[PDB]
């Protein structure tokens, strides 16, 4: 078909192990958050559930088509097979995607080469609570992701104007908690390894 | 041979076939018909607000690249061509570490008839929330959602 | 016989060979007879509602693809060719977790004959729900079952 | 006490919008649903939100009344296009758990004052 | 390169090998020899009837397969030929559910 | 040029025996380690262990995966650490570990242009510590990672 010819060309000559951009500036990831639910608050762990929808934009000069089809729709067969971002938690426990029925991914690749790739996750955030005015304490846990690999030079994240979106924010599982606000901030970390954007969701 | 012609039958159908595009592509609308049987309802989690349900969940839908003409009308296939064939992506909203079991082989059928319909059944453990009203508790009742539906697709 | 033979032997079986369809796709049904041997039942939970079982599983059909001439002994082949070999689907109905023990490797044997019949067993420890009925507690008794 | 307060226009000769609010509660795990009365005495469920912001319809009123939430607000709007004499009627918004309905008005335990709606040709 | 010889005789090695069959199938019996290294005998658990144990579990047997002349006479090799070739079946009888580490 | 750095890519990873390590008949391969703690968890006398989270760094050189002509520090997709060769590095006193895996496997894979490999990986694991409690609660314990 028209989109098996696309896909086959545009996986033609494809190297998903490098990054696009790869000598020439740095890769832009738009980063975007729906916050399905933040589950129970673990005062014994100082820890916290939250259920995500997480998206990234991002553009691949690669992935480049012209065709009368404007966007290619897709799901998660093609996620192993171009490069995707290696967008890490810093301040998980534990952390899992959801597999039920297939893997809860999603993947769009628009003709000017912009890919959207969205995922289902649960994170256990681990939240260093202070409590000295327990029961009347209030706390701001927070949720930090950046690239494991690659530094501010090879990759760097950006809130989207609608950056972390909730629903029903007081129906989820905050039994002993009331959800006040949210907010977002982004730093630049540095490691050994070299120094990274983190950004910061603060509940 | 008897098994041969089927062999042929099931290469030529996979010949040619790409597994990421939905069928009807770019000319109609994929219609994915639904059953669910619950073999146990599991039991309710009041701490964690959840509920436990084993259910045999059936998806059929046709695919037109899958019509063939042999011996038999109904291809009673094992479970791993599935995965060499487009098949729906449904997830449930509302769920929470839900489980596929694969005790001994994994349990799932796929099924082609010669018109190209495809039946398409898994068994699973979905563990899914329900918040409940505890106002009334002991008295209390409530109404706990299954809600489920294509991740990557839109209407 | 021969190790070279015997590899031939299994290539020349395994070569042609269709996983994907049952030993008899459109003749009659292939016969499947099963053994257990019950090695522990562990945890019998009130509170869960279920035992823990641990059992080596066997289960003996004949693929006549699979017969082979000239090596007269049974051949017990490495368990990863079972990935190779069609099995019977066989599930546990009643079953909340279970596994094949993997320690050193997976639990599994692979016993082909000359006469194309094949035993493959598996080690597997499973929890099954089993509900019961504690009116007469604990003076009652408790028909637990695997399906 | 708690009040579920309409708002939203009479006359029409168009498009529509119908606002309700609601206040006064911890409570909030309740799908929030508007039902029509038309001279005859019978309701008619015309949509519903849930929690999960999931959106369902009426046959009738099908891909023409949109219905939304604001939870923040605790408001529940529903837009009307395509309005025709036959839908000349009071709606009613109704907030409750959806117990044995979800389209049923026996489910819901709040209801509010009710809006008149009118088409004239 | 200095490595390219032993490359070789990997290959020569793994060439026409069927990890499937045992050494000296249908002409000789398989003798493995065994010992264990506890590394630590963990705790006991009485509600279970239960105990752990951490070991270093070695095997060591003779394959006529694999048999190779080159400038050192034993190839410490990485774990990942171990999947290429045969080895014993070895389960724990009364083994309810074991660990076999992986990390890193 | 990207299909330079594809070319140059290419032509490390062709030939490349994982098998061998890196002087495989020459001296023995000097790996440094550096670790950055980023949590303990669950210090627990009953179990007598504690659960350590940790970026686990190993640096080593490997001439097969040299590569010139490109001034920069390649920085692979984490699926390369299969292809790769990698030590046999483990924790002597570990009961339950694993390496994260959200939104993929933290992993990382440096080449550098002389063949030098930085090989990162986030890990949590909880490591066994035995527990003198006679001075209990005013005990000084010592918990250690082998
Ligand atoms: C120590 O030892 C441990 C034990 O060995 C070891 O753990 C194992 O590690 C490996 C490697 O990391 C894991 O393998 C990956 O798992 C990913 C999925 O993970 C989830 O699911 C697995 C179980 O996997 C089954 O279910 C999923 C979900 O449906 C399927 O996607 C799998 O294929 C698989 O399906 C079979 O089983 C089902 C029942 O279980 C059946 O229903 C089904 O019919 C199949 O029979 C779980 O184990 C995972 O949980 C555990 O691990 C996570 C962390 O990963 C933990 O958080 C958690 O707590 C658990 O411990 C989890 O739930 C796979 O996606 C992945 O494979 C894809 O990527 C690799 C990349 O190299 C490809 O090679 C591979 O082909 C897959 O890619 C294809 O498919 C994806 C998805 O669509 C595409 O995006 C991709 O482009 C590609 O598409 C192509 O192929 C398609 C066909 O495959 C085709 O259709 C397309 O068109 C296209 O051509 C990989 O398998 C493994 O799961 C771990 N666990 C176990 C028990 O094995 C551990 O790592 C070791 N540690 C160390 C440090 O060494
Ligand atoms: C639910 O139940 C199902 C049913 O059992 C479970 O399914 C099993 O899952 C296994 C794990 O996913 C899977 O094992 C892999 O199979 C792959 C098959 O792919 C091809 O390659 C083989 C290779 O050819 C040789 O095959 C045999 C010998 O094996 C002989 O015929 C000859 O020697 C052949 O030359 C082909 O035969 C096939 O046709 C395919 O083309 C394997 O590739 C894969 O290999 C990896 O694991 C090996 C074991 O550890 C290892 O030796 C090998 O090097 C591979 O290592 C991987 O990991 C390293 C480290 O990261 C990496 O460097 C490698 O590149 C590689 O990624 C596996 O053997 C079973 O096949 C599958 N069974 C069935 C029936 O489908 C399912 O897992 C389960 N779900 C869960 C998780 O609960
Ligand atoms: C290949 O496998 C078969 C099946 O295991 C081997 O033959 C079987 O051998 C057993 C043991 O001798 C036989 O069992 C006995 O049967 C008699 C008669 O009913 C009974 O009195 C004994 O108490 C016992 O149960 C079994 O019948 C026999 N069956 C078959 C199908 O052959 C065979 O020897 C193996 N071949 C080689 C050379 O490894
Ligand atoms: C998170 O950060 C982003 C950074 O862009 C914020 O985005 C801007 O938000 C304002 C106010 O809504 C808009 O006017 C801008 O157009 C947005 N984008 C840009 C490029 O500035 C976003 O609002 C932040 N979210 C918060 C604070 O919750
Ligand atoms: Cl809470």
């Amino acid at each position: 078909g028209d989109v098996t010819v696309i896909l086959n060309n545009l996986l033609e000559g494809y190297d998903n192990k490098l990054r696009p951009d790869i000598g020439v500036k740095p890769t832009l990831i738009h980063t975007d958050m729906y916050v399905n639910s933040i589950g129970p608050v673990n005062a014994i762990n100082m820890e916290y559930t939250i259920d995500i929808f997480f998206a990234q934009t991002w553009y691949d000069r690669r992935l480049k088509f012209n065709s009368t089809i404007k966007v290619l729709r897709l799901n998660s067969n093609m996620v192993g097979k171009i490069w995707i971002p290696d967008t890490f938690f810093r301040n998980s426990k534990k952390a899992d995607a959801h597999w039920i029925t297939t893997p809860n991914r999603m993947l769009r690749i628009w003709n000017d080469g912009r890919v959207l790739y969205t995922l289902r996750l649960t994170i256990d955030a681990e939240c260093q609570l202070q409590l000295h005015n327990f029961p009347m304490d209030e706390h701001s846990c927070p949720l930090e992701f950046s690239s494991y690999g690659y530094p501010r030079e090879e990759i760097v994240y950006q809130w989207k104007r609608s950056s972390v979106e909730v629903g029903d924010t007081r129906s989820w599982r905050l039994y002993q908690f009331s959800f006040v606000g949210l907010r977002n901030t982004t730093e630049v970390v540095k490691t050994t390894s070299g120094d990274y954007v983190v950004m910061s969701v603060y509940f | 041979d008897n098994t041969t012609v089927f062999t042929r039958i099931l290469d030529r159908l996979l010949d040619g076939y790409d597994n990421r595009l939905r069928p009807g592509l770019g000319e109609r609308v994929t219609e994915v018909k639904t059953d669910i049987f619950v073999t146990s309802f599991g039991p309710v989690s009041d701490h964690d607000m959840e509920y436990t349900i084993d259910v045999f969940f059936r998806q059929s839908w046709k695919d037109e690249r899958l019509k063939f003409k042999g011996p038999m009308t109904v291809l009673r296939l094992n479970n791993l061509m599935a995965s060499k064939i487009w098949t729906p992506d449904t997830f449930f909203h509302n769920g929470k570490k839900s489980v596929a079991h694969n005790m001994t082989m994994p349990n799932k059928l796929l099924r082609i008839t010669e018109d190209g319909t495809l039946l398409y059944t898994m068994r699973l453990t979905v563990r899914a929330e329900c918040p409940m009203h505890l106002e009334d508790f002991p008295m209390d009742a409530h109404a706990c959602p299954l809600k489920f539906g294509s991740y990557a697709y839109t209407r | 016989g021969n190790m070279s033979f015997v590899k031939e032997t299994v290539d020349k079986l395994l070569k042609g060979y269709d996983i994907r369809l049952r030993p008899d796709f459109g003749g009659p049904p292939v016969c499947v007879g099963m053994n257990i041997d019950i090695a522990s039942i562990d945890m019998v939970s009130e509170v869960n509602m279920d035992y823990t079982l641990t059992m080596y599983f066997q289960q003996y059909w004949r693929d006549k693809r699979l017969a082979y001439s000239g090596i007269p002994l049974n051949l017990t082949l490495d368990n990863r060719v079972a990935d190779q070999l069609w099995v019977p689907d066989t599930y546990f109905l009643n079953d909340k977790k279970s596994f094949v023990h993997g320690v050193t490797v997976k639990n599994r044997m692979i016993r082909l004959h000359p006469d194309g019949t094949v035993l493959y067993g598996l080690r597997i420890t499973t929890t099954a729900a089993c509900m019961m009925d504690l009116r007469r507690y604990p003076l009652d008794e408790q028909n637990c079952t695997l399906e | 006490q708690v009040q579920l307060q309409e708002s939203g226009g009479g006359l029409v000769q168009g498009s529509l919008r119908v606002s309700c609010a609601a206040s006064g509660r911890t409570f909030t795990t309740y799908i929030m649903a508007w039902f029509r009365q038309a001279p005859g005495k019978e309701r008619e469920f015309l949509a519903a939100m849930d929690q999960g912001r999931i959106q369902y319809y009426g046959d009738s009123v099908r891909g023409r009344f949109t219905i939304s939430r604001d939870y923040a607000k605790n408001s529940v709007d529903l837009q009307l296009d395509g309005l025709r004499p036959e839908d000349t009627a009071v709606y009613y918004c109704a907030a409750g758990a959806g117990f044995w309905g979800l389209r049923t008005a026996s489910s819901y335990h709040y209801w509010g004052q009710g809006t008149q709606v009118t088409v004239s040709s």
